[PDB]
């Protein structure tokens, strides 16, 4: 993304800027209990990567 | 088989002949020549599909007659319209014969 | 949307052209005239204004199109005339800002055939003023007077809102041109200038360029930093330690 | 480490292949004499394909060479590359440089130019195996490839509402026949790219602007008379 | 005078060695990183330098470099043995597709020995050893010996790289294609190579 | 060269004269007129090539057209004449 | 004295030409046609017939003119088809003698794209014989064959 | 050289560079006289060396 | 300034390498040919750029050497980039005899033209005939077939020396030939009146000669 | 140089009092004798003599 839209997008996505896109979010539900090694606040988003 | 043959058309040479005969008067009288007016008057005598070739040939004949002294003024010439459908020409008036 | 366009090309005091301006077409412009009329001269003017680097500029004849450097003459000197000469381009961006870019050319006196070149740029000019008018004085004589850069700077600074920038290095000139969208890539270094000139001159003479063909990957593929900088940072602690030990 | 590096390399390679494939389609069905199409053929070198696969899946067989802290990562890459294909020689150059070469994705790709000539299939474009006009047309094709690639590269450093100008030349254009010129005009028009062509009057393209030149001697000095025409069509 | 880039090229420290090798007839492949890069960089001038000797510097379409002498060659010429070409053609055949899974690029002397024996005609074999020889142990032994010999020759040519140990196991380089057949549109390499071998 | 060989040659033989020029289209009408008069004054034969018929009123001319035909290629040749 | 002249040029089994004969002019002969028609090929055949020295012959593109390239391929092989080929010239001597010079060309089987040349000369041929017919045999219903 | 330069047209670099060799013919009379002198000058070279 | 020959090479060396004589000479030199005073072109060339050539060839780990008699030749080092080889003992016998023939004022009247028969006669006059015959064949005892075989081996070795540049045959007659000063290298073991062992040691140390 | 070599001592010593011609100059051309700057090779060019 260009420098002109960069500040807009960074404000829009806020803390979730560095989340992961995952199109279902139910396939993670079994994996999730295992996450003991991760940032204290993990963000997940659904959509076509 | 035996070699065949094909022939050329002289329509453009005839066109050059009419234009040069029509234009010779300007030099003989040393009359100032303006491409805009001449092209506008001369294109009216032929149909649209042939205009481009007529314009080219007329310019080829006209430039041999003298020069335009205005060219050394540093002032560009304008784009004059010469027919409908939107054809344009750019040239200073020919003064020095 | 609305790609930019080159609008016109102006020559002043070149061989055969005291003051001439060509209005470029949006798609195709065709130069036509008998042998020796001066067509290649106009293209020489265009490219020299575009890339004012005397190390690269070499206008070899179309015959012998692919030979070595050969002579020490670059073929440019003879196209100028005694005194001061100019070559300028007029451009319209997607923003519809009118910018005029060009160079000033002069024959350096001596036994050898050498040339002196200085780039410049003008912004904010009114749409009512043409380059030929800026660069000439309509003195009483039959023929006007071409005015040097000093007179030009004084004349331009008098205008309201018009800015005249005069460059000391080619790098700055290319940087400004890129920022305004006149060229597709910002010529970081001399190597970039060389490749850009290769592109232009290969297009000019025509044919499958040997140099383009050799280094195809160098031309068609962008260089990616992501794969590298991680490992430069991770490698840093070892690099410093090794240097300290030495 | 290991797999993730392989994945980023693979994705970069895949993206480059796809972009090339998109550029490639714009050049289909271009008629230049007997040439009917042009392509940029992209392939992956074997000696690097096997290395990439090994780094992806056999990492437990070489982990000793990767986690040994006496040598850095790029050095590890160079040493692994020499372990495979042992016949390769090294020109007394530092393993660090060979490592950084392995880190650069472009080194994994092999590039060619091909043309679909006449009754034959896809052939590598050699100048000596083409007529004059075919060579000129192929050159123009590759040049527009370069220009499109460069514009895609730089747009991430340019304003969102800026579109650079594009212009190319052709000297002694009389060398091309009418059909080839029609093809070239179609290409440039579809690419929004300007052209300046020089010809000793032999060609009269109806579209665009034309300038007539005549050199004369006036007051014992050389002078060029210029006339212009445009708007036809 | 002399072209500047030519003087630069032959001033390089790598030139003497490469010169020596080249004159011997060695082929430079993509394996020799530095030499191959050097040739890629200075080809335009090295071709002219060697033309002064009535010898041609050719870059094969596969990528490897080599010298070809003219009739008027200034460099003393030498020629290969029939057995030599035989072996060479063999190696070109072994540069196959199943090779990758069969040997992972590393062969042994026995592979070539047995392939040679199996694929060739008896008569030509005899011609290679001595026409009076007849299917004898000693003959086979001598043939083995010759095989080794010629193989070494080839290694000098750069065709084949021995793995660095005393045992006779090696890998085949791309430059072996010089032995190969003419390729026509759609033709299968195995078939054409065998057709010449026959 | 012709002059040089005057002695060795038999008295009665004047050697043939012939030259070429590809991409003749690079020359304009005046230049070609000059070239033709030069070569005819010297009894010199010429063979020239151009995409378009640049010499309509002098010498002979042939027109070549290539046709793809049953998975091979064939060239068709037809002559041209100044007037019709 | 009457200077000698080149009467005609004949091509057999070239790339695009099966058997074609161009009749030259006393002063100027012009070849026209779109790109790739075969004009430069005709030039090359003539020159070949003139100077069969294989060492010399090097047909570069018109672009890249004047660049001493040492190209891998001299560009002649591709202009020939499989089988036997010819290129011949008919000349009228100052003595009013008809003489037929030429070459037999043939591709070499093998990876290297090499070519074979064999010059020849014919004297005293009757004026009624055309080279196109002399070099071919009429086999079948107007389906002639070339002969070695 | 001659033929090829004509075919591609233009000022051939090789022709002009050696124009003496191309245009000026050789003379046998010059040679016959020079034979004697040739012998003498060879001998002088010998001595010098 | 940049892009200037002097940056990479001395002007005189580049001037030498650009000469039309260089490829011939180079080729020959590498092949082991000795260069004497008679082949003027070559000799003169050598003289003009001696030091540049020496410096050049040094790159190869080979010495371009100039004997006192005025003849040039190549001597490879132990680390040589170019292979090194040794002459056969029969070549030495013919070499030392050719040397004595060159010196002999008694035959100077021939103007340098000698015949294979005269060479053979001189050789058998000095060396042990029957013991030398052992090299031709282990059973040789003076039979004419063996004497003709010896003569043919001599003819052959002489032909090899001709290729080294040590002797030149006549333009039309091959049974006769002329000597050159390059033959004096066969006297390297005796030109100084000192202990033969020490001389031999010195020579092997300098790389001039090997034992057998 | 042809005048220098052609005209000999005994008769032309009265002519030699001109500043341009002398005998020693023939040996002075020994410098030019060693190597002229010839470029392209065919047949056999060698030296001033
Ligand atoms: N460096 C130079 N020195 C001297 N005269 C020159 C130089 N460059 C060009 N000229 C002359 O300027 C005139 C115009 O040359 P130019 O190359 O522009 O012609 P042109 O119209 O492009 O011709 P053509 O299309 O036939 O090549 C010619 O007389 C040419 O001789
Ligand atoms: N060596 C070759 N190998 C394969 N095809 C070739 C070879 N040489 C020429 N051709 C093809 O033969 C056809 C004739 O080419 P040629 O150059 O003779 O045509 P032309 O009419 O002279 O064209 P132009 O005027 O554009 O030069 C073209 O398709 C060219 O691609
Ligand atoms: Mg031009
Ligand atoms: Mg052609």
């Amino acid at each position: 993304i260009t420098i002109d839209d960069a500040p807009y997008f960074s404000a829009l996505y806020g803390p979730a800027r560095h989340g992961i896109v995952v199109p279902d979010l139910s396939l993670v539900r079994p994996h999730l209990e295992t996450l003991e090694d991760c940032p204290e606040d993990l963000y997940l988003i659904e959509g076509d990567p | 088989l035996e070699l065949e043959y094909e022939e050329f058309s002289e329509i453009n040479d005839q066109l050059a002949a009419m234009i040069e005969k029509a234009l010779l008067v300007y030099q003989q009288e040393q009359r100032p020549l303006d491409l805009g007016a001449v092209l506008r008057d001369y294109l009216a005598q032929h149909p649209l599909p042939r205009h481009f070739d007529v314009a080219r040939i007329l310019v080829d004949q006209a430039v041999r007659l003298g020069v335009a002294e205005a060219d050394f003024s540093g002032l560009p010439a304008e784009w004059l319209a010469i027919n409908d459908y939107g054809a344009k020409v750019q040239a200073h008036v020919i003064d020095t014969y | 949307i609305e790609r930019g366009k080159f609008r016109s090309l102006t020559l002043v005091n070149w061989n055969g052209f005291f003051a001439r301006t060509f209005d470029l077409d949006e798609l195709v412009t065709t130069l036509s005239g008998g042998n020796g009329a001066g067509k290649s001269t106009t293209m020489a003017a265009f490219v020299t204004a575009l890339i004012p680097d005397l190390t690269l500029l070499h206008f070899r004849n179309t015959t012998e199109a692919g030979a070595t450097s050969g002579s020490r003459d670059k073929g440019l000197h003879g196209k100028l005339r005694a005194g001061v000469c100019y070559s300028t381009l007029d451009v319209i961006n997607s923003r519809h800002q009118r910018v005029v870019v060009g160079v000033r050319l002069q024959q350096v006196a001596g036994r050898d055939r050498k040339v002196d070149i200085k780039p410049f740029m003008i912004q904010g000019l009114p749409t009512a003023i043409q380059p030929t008018q800026l660069l000439t004085e309509n003195v009483g004589e039959r023929q006007a007077r071409v005015l040097p850069l000093n007179e030009l700077k004084d004349r331009l600074d008098e205008m309201e809102g018009v800015q005249f920038k005069q460059f000391n290095s080619i790098t700055d000139y290319h940087a400004q041109m890129f920022d305004l969208g006149v060229i597709p890539k910002r010529l970081r270094s001399a190597s970039d200038r060389s490749k850009f000139y290769r592109l232009i001159e290969a297009s000019l003479y025509g044919g499958i360029s040997s140099a383009i063909t050799r280094s195809l990957r160098d031309y068609l593929l962008p260089e990616n930093s992501g794969v590298r900088k991680a490992f430069q940072d991770m490698e840093a602690a070892l690099r410093e330690n090794r240097i300290t030990l030495e | 480490s290991s797999k993730s590096v392989a994945n980023i390399i693979r994705k970069t390679i895949q993206r480059e292949q796809n972009r090339i494939r998109m550029l490639n389609q714009g050049l289909q069905a271009v008629s230049f004499g007997q040439v009917r199409g042009v392509r940029l053929n992209v392939n992956v070198r074997e000696s690097h394909a096997i290395l990439l696969d090994v780094l992806s899946e056999q990492q437990e067989q070489h982990q000793d060479l990767f986690n040994s802290q006496r040598l850095t990562f790029s050095e590890a890459m160079a040493k692994l590359y020499q372990r495979l294909n042992p016949q390769v020689d090294m020109g007394q150059r530092l393993p660090q440089t060979i490592g950084e070469e392995l880190l650069d994705y472009r080194n994994y790709l092999e590039l060619d130019v091909e043309v679909n000539r006449g009754s034959d299939g896809w052939l590598k474009a050699e100048s000596g195996a083409l007529s004059t006009g075919e060579a000129i047309g192929t050159g123009m094709s590759i040049l527009v490839m370069v220009v499109q690639s460069w514009e895609e590269e730089s747009r991430r450093l340019r304003g969102k509402d800026i579109s650079p100008c594009r212009l190319l030349f052709l000297d002694e254009a009389a060398r091309l026949d009418a059909k080839s010129i029609a093809t070239l005009f179609e290409l440039c028009e579809r690419l929004q790219m300007q052209l300046i062509i020089a010809a000793p009057e032999n060609i009269s393209p109806e579209k665009g602007t034309t300038y007539k030149l005549v050199r004369k001697v006036f007051k014992n000095h050389e002078h060029v008379h210029v006339v212009g025409l445009r708007g036809f069509g | 005078f002399m072209p500047v880039k030519l003087a630069q090229a032959l001033a390089n420290s790598l030139f003497p060695e490469l010169d020596s090798q080249l004159r011997a007839g060695r082929h430079i492949g993509i394996d020799d990183l530095d030499n191959h890069a050097f040739l890629m960089d200075f080809q335009e001038q090295l071709e002219e330098f060697y033309a002064r000797y009535n010898v041609e510097l050719i870059r094969a379409p596969e990528g490897f470099f080599y010298l070809r002498p003219r009739s008027t060659t200034l460099i003393p010429r030498s020629v290969l043995s029939e057995l030599d070409m035989m072996v060479g053609k063999i190696l070109c055949y072994l540069y196959l597709s199943p090779e990758r899974l069969a040997n992972q690029g590393i062969f042994t002397s026995q592979e070539l020995y047995e392939e040679l024996i199996s694929l060739a005609d008896e008569g030509k074999l005899m011609k290679f050893v001595n026409q009076r020889s007849s299917g004898s142990d000693l003959d086979k032994q001598k043939l083995q010996e010759k095989v080794r010999t010629t193989l070494n020759r080839l290694r000098r040519l750069g065709m084949v790289y021995f793995l660095p140990n005393n045992n006779n196991k090696f890998t085949i380089t791309e430059a072996v294609f010089r032995f190969g057949a003419d390729v026509r549109s759609g033709d299968d390499p195995r078939e054409i190579q065998l057709r010449m071998i026959r």
